[PDB]
């Protein structure tokens, strides 16, 4: 319920007082509060949509790690034919990016190697995957 | 502590 969703509010903007990188435990604590609150998936996704927009660029990766780990998880706990996550992601993927690619210079790279796992790995089409990548 | 990475295997439920 809505319980669960802020639950997943609070763990994920919890990041903000955090130094990056963040790590695989805090990522993990995370996803686990992103999938209790599946039935509610479409408020995940605004929520991580909400960090990525209002975040100082520092935490840009940070917030696309957060995309990538609960997509995958997802994917890996309920098969990549039912998972909710990536197509409700998919949905405003290009103002995601506009967003993310505001990180550091140094951050650019990041974002590109996740893409490129991404496509490596059929997380999304490349239909989906080229423009953002042509966005860097 | 080791930071998030995005080759790292998903992790079953233990």
């Amino acid at each position: 319920g809505m319980d669960a969703v802020n639950a997943f509010n609070q763990e994920l903007f919890s990041l903000m007082d955090m130094k990056p990188p963040i790590s695989r435990a805090k990522m993990i604590l995370i996803t686990k509060a992103a999938i209790k609150a599946i039935k509610l998936y479409k408020h995940v996704v605004q929520i991580v949509e909400k960090f990525i927009k209002k975040c100082k660029p520092e935490y840009k990766v940070p917030g696309l790690y957060v995309i990538d780990s609960i997509v995958r998880q997802s994917r890996h706990q309920f098969g990549t034919d039912k998972d909710v996550f990536g197509p409700r992601f998919s949905k405003n993927i290009t103002a995601t990016f506009q967003y993310l690619y505001l990180c550091p210079s140094e951050d650019k790279s990041k974002i590109v190697r996740v893409l490129n796992l991404w496509q490596k790995n059929g997380v999304f089409k490349i239909e989906i995957i080229q423009p953002l990548l042509d966005m860097a | 502590s080791p930071s998030y990475s995005p080759t790292s295997p998903s992790y079953s439920p233990t």
